[PDB]
């Protein structure tokens, strides 16, 4: 069964940096686009940055653009969520995300490209992030 | 960002009743691709529905959704027990930042 | 013409005529679709390799290609014998390709039981690059070539390119090329593609090793009447200068003035196939011969062409000296010795500098009453007037031809993995499923489909060389080296199918056995 | 013509003569009802 | 031709004229895939037999071939009945050979049962060797000609040579082909 | 005979089963699984004593 | 002969709870081709999952299995008492010699 | 059902040559490879012999190659493992393999030529082997 198991995460200070790394096992890794989703105490889901199966596209949310950099291994299997410049508001759960959809899907007789950003079916359990 | 906003906000019903949930977008919603989620205390989010009436794999029966433009709504029939939790609807339709909505509470 | 109807017929033949051999082959192909019709930015990131020697920026796109360029596609081992032990030299001539009996097939797959099922209005597109207007890939010794074994099916490989980068990113002066910018043809299941290839001159490859070597061309009876320095000093003592001149002649052959030296030579590392005589360290990459462009650093492989090894010690070789060959079912990575074939070029050692040795010594300084004569050695030297060599040997398994780049200069354009080098080389020939769509929606939207019906292709693919021949003409009176079989019994022939049907190469079979003067 | 003869070939191009330009573009496309 | 035009009569006649008699026989055959196409080298060993009077070496291919040479692939037993009680000898002088009507077929297998349905794009290939290069079998009287009576259909056996061998190994001097 | 009737060869042309959609170097060891069928018409003349 | 290394030795972890094992491999196994097996205390050893996913007839379908490359995972969802065993990766893929890996111990 | 039952296997002195012979039933022995595998007490499985369903080609590990000879006899459906120079390390149990594929398989449209070596599909019981 597919498994989203992240670690990295903590307390630390305002202004610091601190780099979220996520494992993944039960499918093909370099196939999917990965998501980090955010939820502070007492409110509802932020979803963060996602990044493309080939990494060459991430994107950011717009309050955490430029502070964070989302990035990913594909040998490795790993998923990475960079931070700098740490605030009172960055406090959260942290949880990594799989899409849906592969790049490439095959049913019946069509064959279909899935590049653009889907719902997310898989998430790890979330690490907590005190600033 | 265009936003979601959900029409009931710390709903309460009491357990066999239907619950319909209406999650309201400001612009149209490219192609469908809205996505509603289930989430418990202390508990990782589920993916329930995903586009417009697209039931994931591991979910109750129970469970549906419809929607175009800027309506869509999730539907639980023959509610029970488990189903107390907060919902959330996901809009993936257009560019990043995927937004969800606001979030809406079901209670006993 | 028609689906009930064949295009073309097998044929796989050679024709032995004269001072000229004709080779057809046939094989059978198969093409995916690739990137299920896409184009991609590829580089070193979207692969995930960090290393600056290693980024690269570039282009993956839905096309295949078609590669004949090893000499097995066209040459049986028995065939390339009869070509070794005859001929003192070949050389391409002209070329003929077709491509006939396309079969476009869909696939269905409903519960993970694939359906397949015939396609009749499906294309598939084939142009060649007559003008060289695409990157070049023919010329890198990659895999994907027609197989040596005439029943084997082949897969067509997919085209690829790279252009500048600067680590994984790119600049202003980077291209990026569509191939559907370019006319094609567009074959149905009755469809045929043909289209012919003049080679332009190239040298006949010198397939003869040299009977004689370049230190000893004199005639042994004769003096010389040239003299050499023969002494500095009288005796023991101080102050013996002299100066005595002798004749160098029979007794002294290696002070002898002579017309032509050996070739040009960048010193490679020595490695041993015993290895309790290598040292105890990782120095593979760290002793390795490289050059550099632009801040990266290449290893220099196989580089220029030198004797593998000195007379007597077959145990060594050039690290990245020789072409290396994989025996049949050998893995990709970290395979043992006894997986591979390493190829030596000791037949050149009469012309050619040893790929381990120094070129030689040079005087460093000016003697004095004061300063003895010192001498430093020649790691590396380049032409000089009077050098004469041999380029590198082809094999079986070899490459034949390269594209020489465009460039302002090239001095001696051989390609350096051996074979023939050209300015306008056999042009690229490029082909692709044209994709279907499967059904678009019923209301219109502005996007390009993403949704195709799943096919793949097939088909017969017949190239055809002639190839101008270079008979020996020598007045030698003993028998001369052949290459051959050997009788001793064994549990399978060699260059044929096993029990399981894998047909195998067993060794590297180089091209040089008869003999000439120097 | 026929079913398993092609009818069209792919053309994209383009010709720079002199005072004149031609351009040839070769596009796949998809007809719903 | 075309597909849905027939590339052959059938012809099955014997015509006495004179001096000479001209047989012809047409029959039904089918050609499966012989070792899912591939070459492979068979010897003793690979059939188990450990015998040095059966000893063996050589290889299996994917083609098949046609044998006519037995006497009754050309003659109703009548018709020789006709030749023996009339003639001091006979002797043959020409040949003439048909392939026509080929018909490939796709067999996909779901749960047991087959369905067959027309391949229309897929191809045979088919050649004499008429300089007698590679190993002649015909003449060691195999089994798999075409049968005695016209109506049976018959399956076109599987081409296979034998080379030098010494116990179950190949010698250097032992040639293999591919077709 | 020294020249005999010729050995007539007859195979079916192997047809790949779809191939994986990244390169690989091996023979591909798929097939569709076929047969073929049809009409042999074989004619002598023979000389009578 | 390339080695495959199961980094869990000796694991314990109580019945009813998801089981997560990796095997690593040195080199890349061709064509994913490894297999999972599972070994019983005085019993012949039993095959799981052969290739990466692909699970065996008479197998409980609560096993599962994903690799590719150099990692490998071999997961058991709603553990039992009866998956309590020592387990194996092979890799065929290669050329021979196949070896095993090291073996790894689920503890109860 | 498959079954794989070996004899043969007992106790000997180092430096001696034993024999294992296995008997198999239920399947066609002559498309299906077979391999040899022994467990020391208290260790690993270890995988020692593989053979071709032909029998042209065998292969071993390195450390008892050289020593073991593997054959099998098609027609009597057995499956031999001779041992010569045996050692201390060597005893071992040793195990029936039989591939899970068959060297062609017909799977609806498709028919595979399997010739390599394959996971085992099914095990004889073991018989000990002692030096």
């Amino acid at each position: 069964e597919v498994q989203l198991l992240e670690s990295g995460g903590g307390l630390v200070q305002p202004g610091g940096s601190l780099r979220l790394s996520c494992a993944a096992s039960g499918f093909t890794f370099s196939t999917y686009a990965m998501n980090w989703v955010r939820q502070a105490p007492g409110k509802g889901l932020e979803w963060v940055a996602g990044i493309s199966a080939s990494g060459g596209s991430a994107y950011y949310v717009d309050s955490v653009e430029g502070r964070f950099t989302i990035s990913r291994d594909n040998s490795n299997n790993m998923l990475y969520l960079q931070m700098n410049s740490l605030r009172a508001e960055d406090t959260a759960v942290y949880y990594c995300a799989k899409a849906v959809y592969a790049i490439t899907m095959v049913r019946g007789s069509i064959t279909t490209n899935y590049y653009h950003y889907y719902a997310m079916d898989v998430w790890g359990q979330g690490t907590t992030v005190t600033v | 960002e265009i936003v979601l906003t959900q029409s009931p906000g710390t709903l309460s019903l009491s357990p066999g009743e239907r619950a319909t949930l209406s999650c309201r977008a400001s612009q149209g919603v490219s192609s469908n691709y809205l996505a509603w989620y289930q989430q418990k205390p202390g508990q990782a989010p589920r993916l329930l529905i995903y586009d417009a009436s697209n039931r994931a794999t591991g979910i109750p029966d129970r469970f549906s959704g419809s929607g175009s433009g800027t309506d869509f709504t999730l539907t639980i029939s023959r509610l029970e027990p488990e189903d107390f939790a907060v919902y959330y609807c996901q809009q993936y339709g257009s560019s990043p930042p995927l937004t969800f909505g606001g979030g809406t509470k079901v209670q006993i | 013409d028609g689906v009930g109807s064949s295009s073309g017929n097998w044929h796989c033949d050679s024709q032995w005529l004269g001072d000229r051999v004709i080779t057809t082959s046939t094989r059978t192909w198969a093409l995916p679709t690739y990137n299920n019709h896409l184009y991609k930015q590829i580089s070193n990131s979207t692969s995930g390799g960090s290393s600056n020697d290693n980024a690269y920026f570039g282009y993956s796109t839905p096309w295949g290609y078609f590669d004949f360029n090893r000499f097995h596609c066209h040459f049986s081992p028995r065939d390339w014998q009869r070509l070794i032990n005859n001929n003192w030299g070949f050389r391409p001539k002209r070329l003929n390709f077709k491509l006939f009996n396309i079969q476009v097939k869909e696939v269905t797959d409903n519960n993970g039981v694939k359906t397949i099922a015939n396609n009749l209005t499906s294309t598939v597109q084939v142009f060649t690059d007559s003008d060289y207007q695409l990157p070049y890939v023919l010329g890198s010794a990659h895999e994907g070539c027609l197989p040596p074994f005439p029943a084997d099916v082949f897969m067509i490989p997919q085209y690829g390119y790279l252009t500048l980068n600067d680590g994984s990113q790119a600049v202003g002066r980077s291209s990026f090329y569509c191939l559907e910018y370019f006319p094609s043809q567009m074959l149905r299941t009755g469809n045929n593609f043909q289209f012919s290839y003049e080679f332009e001159n190239v040298p006949f490859h010198s397939s003869y090793a040299h009977s004689q070597s370049l230190d000893r061309l004199m005639n042994p009876l004769i003096d010389q009447y040239l003299y050499y320095l023969s002494k500095t000093i009288n005796g023991s003592g101080q102050n013996q200068q002299t100066l005595k001149f002798s004749v160098a002649g029979p007794s002294n052959m290696a002070v002898q003035g002579r017309n032509y030296i050996p070739g040009p030579s960048y010193r490679q590392q020595r490695v041993s196939t015993t290895v309790t005589q290598n040292n105890n360290s990782e120095f593979a990459w760290p002793g390795a011969s490289s050059w550099a462009l632009n801040g990266r650093n290449s290893l220099m492989n196989p580089g220029p062409a030198m004797a593998s090894h000195k007379e007597g010690e077959d145990r060594f070789f050039p690290l990245s000296g020789s072409l290396i060959f994989g025996k049949q079912g050998t893995g990709r990575d970290n395979v043992d010795a006894d997986k591979v074939m390493i190829t030596n070029e000791e037949e050149i050692k009469t012309t050619n500098p040893v790929a381990t040795e120094s070129y030689g010594q040079v005087a460093t300084n000016h003697q004095s009453a004061q300063a003895q004569a010192q001498t430093g050695w020649v790691q590396n030297q380049g032409i000089l007037p009077g050098m004469v060599w041999q380029d590198r040997d082809v094999y079986l398994q070899g490459p034949i031809w390269a594209k020489i780049p465009h460039t302002d200069g090239n001095f001696h354009p051989s390609p350096l993995m051996g074979g023939f080098g050209m300015k306008h080389p056999p042009p690229q020939i490029l082909i692709k499923n044209t994709p279907v769509p499967a059904d678009p929606p019923t209301a219109f939207n502005k996007d390009k489909l993403n949704s195709f019906i799943t096919q793949y292709s097939t088909g017969q693919v017949s190239v055809e060389i002639e190839w101008e021949l270079q008979k020996e003409n020598s007045k030698r009176w003993n028998p001369e080296i052949q290459y051959t079989s050997n009788y001793y019994k064994s549990n399978n022939v060699e260059f044929a199918v096993n029990t399981e049907g894998v047909y195998s190469e067993p060794r590297p079979i180089g091209t040089r056995y008869l003999t000439r003067n120097l």
